[PDB]
RNA sequence: CGGUGAUUGGCGCAGCCUGGUAGCGCACUUCGUUCGGGACGAAGGGGUCGGAGGUUCGAAUCCUCUAUCACCGACCA
RNA sequence: CCGCCGCCG
RNA sequence: UCCUCCUAAAGAGUAACGGAGGAGCACGAAGGUUGGCUAAUCCUGGUCGGACAUCAGGAGGUUAGUGCAAUGGCAUAAGCCAGCUUGACUGCGAGCGUGACGGCGCGAGCAGGUGCGAAAGCAGGUCAUAGUGAUCCGGUGGUUCUGAAUGGAAGGGCCAUC
RNA sequence: CGACUUACCAACCCGAUGCAAACUGCGAAUACCGGAGAAUGUUAUCACGGGAGACACACGGCGGGUGCUAACGUCCGUC
């Protein structure tokens, strides 16, 4: 049986997936220091009692419930904590 | 300061009746006079610009600000942030003094003089002329210069049209070719 | 590859040292930064070495 | 063959042909050719149905083409095993949903247009039908 | 540019451009050291070619002859910097200071010329680093020193 | 530290083996049925440097260092050793008589010559295509009989010798070529 | 079928590696030399890199797509 | 030293 | 091997010799902080001056820029400039995120010690994700921590690090 | 130094018409995470400790890559 030659493929490279996204959802009681949202850019901005790490990682700065807002003139999403 | 007091009560009364203004803040006054020197050929030496920047120290009464390049093109072999020109912006007290020295003892010294074109308006009322020598200004000693390249003078006013600003310069007699 | 490493020797009596990278073929002079010392607990100016 | 110029990428996925069409009504011309069967039309099939239709409307008039392929189809060469990458671009198809008007025409009688789309429907793999430009 | 008027505050007399290349063509020995900066390196490298270096006037990134720090070059280099030149043999003669200076400091200046010459261990040295080190005054004294102490 | 198997270096990629470091000029690739592939790599010597011919198989690799070739500027002569000069970083360099052999006559001053830089400092010096030179030891050439082409020998100021035509006798600067070493024209 | 390195002035070849410049040898044009021609001397012209698209301040160079033409050849049954 | 030939009646 | 997007089916994860691109760095300013600023490209007018130098005005709207691919992101600007500087600092770190694990990533705040700002405050690198490899062995510096009878040192240990 | 004539191609806009995994000014159904309550289920939950097996899967429905919208083909998700 005859067998012709076969080409090559330049593609075939992908990364380890970084597990980005929302970790704690809304109305969920968290401890202080818990990561809420891992994200590349600030899809979600930091609201009240929520900080912003160097990785744009929104982390909780107090205990209480995760709250999502649509605040601001630029209609952007903030994340706050009502202190419980 | 001579033709600044001439503007206050002779030129305003000339202009309040020709275009039916209803307030004294409606008349256009000249805001600034900007002197660019687009040297251009400073790609060879830096001291050609320093000779050219010293040429504005005699025409104006202050030091020019050199301008870095905005973009970088291929037709002129320039780069980003290069001193391709130097500018003089003069306003306040000496802008009446430079306009005193221009139209009286610098404009009639232009070689092959016929007059100034009234087509040099952008529709806003900001006149811009172009001079072609350094030897029309009395401060240049005719020996320190080594280039025919001159400069341009932009007279920026606070008008809205060309006819609104043509009668503004008409009181200073502005030779009007 | 190009950017080699240096050793910031403390000019005080201690033997503590920071290390960092400096491109020698661009700015060939030494670094005289001023950081914290965990031994003397002073703010001693550090000097460049190998 | 109606072929695009400097596309975004050379090759794309296969893609399903679900959903209905969007170009339901005839807008420009007086009469149209509405498709009923769910298939696809290669870039030769639009140009072959235009040669057998521009003649029978004798050349004065105006003919529209309401579709454009802009979808590459790959094809492996002769006697090539599976795998080893994606094939080469050969032709361009248009995913024709049911309810899509293919051609339009203005400046012809109804008898001449009826014997024109009949001479172009046989050049197409999909089942088409004759319609009329409805008001509003 | 501005460094032609900012290096004058460091103590240099004749600061400029290719007008100083006419002084090179005349062979003026009023200058001994040449210091430039990497924008007028097209002057010495194209006009002072032969006369600059059996002239031996230096313009190196090997040495610190041409930095872009031309304001703060000659605040100490015009004062106290003595330049190390090569010879065909083993010898590297330098210059000591005025006789009536602090002689305790000069013996540490000779001791801190050891750390400068051992700062480059060219890494292809032979048996010794320093064999004979003698500091003479001008033409009379002979003082044999040691390489270790 | 780099690695280059026989499917990698193809043209203008230096290799290092024992040494001296060589250079690939041109090569072919044969992938024959039953057996291992090879490559008729026509190498080029760099130091002496005439030629070497090897037929590398699929194994093995070779160290690639150094590659660096760049424009220099000759300006200095003293005893034996020579020097050059950069225009992109302005760094000094030292040359030897080993790097100048059968080339030291043509380059005179401020020439745009190139060298090959490898581990301190050169390997060889390549003179430019055209240099201007002057004859000082040349007879006052008569016309003669002469019935044809010729053409008198001229001893050059650098110690070389070229064949010049009749109209240049004493102190006439001329430009020639350095590939073959013949007269082409006179600068005016 | 695959893979790899080329195409640069009429022609043959550089330069690419490591980006700011397009050459060299003939051929060709004019003059001198000869009674004239060839050859030899003097002066000079000639293309802007197969085509297209990227990268970049800037591309003959660095990448990609086809077009064209050579060399490696279609292995175990 | 070098210096080739000069269309066919 | 690592990074961006799609395939991946609206949390995450998800394969193929599936479609596409990049990385094996750079920087002592391009970091920290304070203060100030807002583009691209066309249009008009204007010495040399032209499709494109700089100047003046408007339309226009972030289609610009971000040391470097790609998505996400940013006007309070992370985009640009300047003054002053080294927080690119030591010992920790409640907590969780992600991995079979080795590991990786975020971290309020405390203690000591600085920087800038009048002050509130911010800074344990750079807008973020690529710029990197486990151990063994071996080398340099420090620290009586051990040190084969004792007193030392050698060699080991800890820490910084090649 | 002045250019007029001008069956021919054509940008930015206006109006209409389509297309797209690597387009998004809109946007479900399900799935997913978090709380409360009712009924039900042999704690089906999680944390440890002992001992394994297994890491060649296959077919069909749905959603796809690839292949010729070929295969009882191949590669994933979910049942």
């Amino acid at each position: 049986a005859h067998k012709k030659g076969l080409g090559s493929t330049r593609n075939g490279r992908d990364s380890e997936a970084k597990r980005l996204g929302v970790k704690r959802f809304g109305g969920e009681s968290v401890l202080a220091g818990s990561i809420i949202v891992r994200q590349r850019g600030t899809k979600f901005h930091a609201g009240a009692n929520v900080g912003c790490g160097r990785d744009h990682t929104l982390f909780a700065k107090a205990d209480g419930k995760v709250k999502f807002e649509v605040k601001g003139p630029k209609n952007r999403k903030f994340i706050s904590i009502e202190a419980e | 300061a001579k033709l600044h007091d001439y503007y206050k009560d002779e030129v305003v009364k000339k202009l309040m009746t020709e275009f039916n203004y209803n307030s004294v803040m409606q008349v256009p006054r000249v805001e600034k006079i900007t002197l660019n020197m687009g040297v251009g050929e400073a790609i060879a030496d830096k001291k050609l610009l320093d000779n050219a920047a010293a040429d504005l120290a005699a025409i104006s009464g202050q030091k020019p600000l050199i301008t870095k390049a905005r973009k970088s093109v291929a037709g002129f072999k320039i780069r980003q942030g290069y001193p391709i020109g130097c500018k003089v912006t003069l306003r306040g007290e000496r802008m009446w003094e430079f306009f005193e020295r221009l139209i009286t003892i610098a404009v009639p010294r232009i070689r092959d003089f016929r007059g100034l074109s009234a087509k040099s308006f952008d529709g806003r009322g900001n006149y811009s002329m172009g001079v072609r020598e350094q030897i029309i200004f009395p401060e240049i000693d005719y020996d320190k210069v080594d280039r025919v390249r001159g400069l341009d003078i932009t007279i920026t006013t606070t008008a809205k049209s060309d006819e609104e600003g043509r009668a503004l310069l008409a009181a200073f007699d502005f030779p009007f070719r | 590859g190009i950017r080699e490493k240096i050793k910031l020797v403390s000019s005080a009596g201690t033997g503590h040292f920071y290390t960092t990278t400096k491109n020698k073929r661009t700015k060939p002079e030494k670094l005289e930064l001023k950081k914290f010392d965990p031994v003397v607990r002073q703010h001693v100016i550090y000097k460049e070495a190998k | 063959m109606l072929q695009p110029k400097r596309t975004k990428f050379r090759k794309m996925h296969k893609g399903r042909n679900r959903g209905l069409a969007q170009g339901t009504d005839v807008s420009f011309g007086s009469f149209g050719l509405k498709a009923v069967g769910r298939g696809r039309l290669t870039a030769r099939q639009i140009e072959a149905a235009r040669r057998a239709m521009t003649r029978a409307v004798k050349r004065q008039g105006k003919i529209w083409i309401r579709v454009f392929p802009d979808k590459p189809i790959t094809e492996k060469p002769l006697a090539v095993r599976m795998g080893k990458g994606k094939g080469n671009v050969e032709y361009w198809v248009a995913l024709i949903q049911p309810g899509k008007v293919l051609y339009e025409m203005d400046g012809v009688p109804e008898e001449l247009a009826r014997e024109a789309f009949k001479l172009a429907a046989a050049k197409l793999p999909i089942k088409t039908t004759f319609v009329t430009k409805t008001v509003m | 540019g501005a460094n032609a008027e900012a290096a004058k505050a460091a103590g240099a007399e004749l600061v400029g451009m290719e007008d100083l290349a006419d002084q090179i063509k005349k062979g003026e020995m009023n200058f001994d050291v040449v210091i430039a900066s990497p924008d007028a390196m097209r002057v010495v490298g194209q006009l002072g070619q032969v006369l600059g270096p059996r002239g031996l006037m230096p313009n190196p990134k090997v040495g610190t002859v041409t930095p872009n720090v031309a304001e703060a070059v000659k605040n100490a280099k015009a004062g106290q910097v003595r330049y190390r030149n090569d010879k065909n043999g083993i010898i590297h003669t330098t210059i000591g200071k005025v006789d009536f200076d602090a002689d305790k400091l000069k013996e540490n200046l000779e001791a801190l010329l050891v750390a400068l010459k051992k700062a480059k261990p060219t890494q292809a040295k032979g048996v010794y680093i320093k064999k004979v080190s003698i500091s003479t005054t001008m033409g009379a004294g002979v003082a044999v020193d040691q390489a270790g102490l | 530290m780099a690695t280059y198997y026989s499917n990698d270096f193809r043209a203008g990629l230096k290799i290092m083996l024992d040494g001296e470091p060589y250079a690939v000029e041109a090569s072919e690739f044969v992938k024959p049925g039953k057996g291992q592939a090879f490559a008729r790599v026509k190498l080029r010597r760099l130091l002496t440097g005439t030629r070497v011919e090897k037929t590398f198989k699929s194994t093995d690799s070779a160290e690639g260092a150094d590659v660096v070739d760049m424009n220099l500027t000759y300006l200095y002569n003293d005893g034996e050793f020579w020097h050059f000069m950069n225009n992109e970083t302005f760094e000094q360099l030292s040359a030897d008589a080993k790097a100048i052999g059968d080339n030291a006559k043509w380059l005179l001053d401020q020439a745009e010559c190139i060298v090959t830089l490898w581990n301190g400092q050169p390997i060889s010096v390549t003179p430019p295509n055209f240099v201007e030179l002057e004859i000082v030891d040349t007879d006052p050439g008569l016309k003669g009989d002469t019935a044809g082409t010729g053409g008198k020998p001229a001893t050059l100021s650098t110690g070389a010798v070229v064949k010049v035509p009749l109209f240049v006798q004493i102190g006439e600067v001329i430009k020639v070529d350095t590939r073959s070493g013949e007269y082409v024209s006179r600068v005016k």
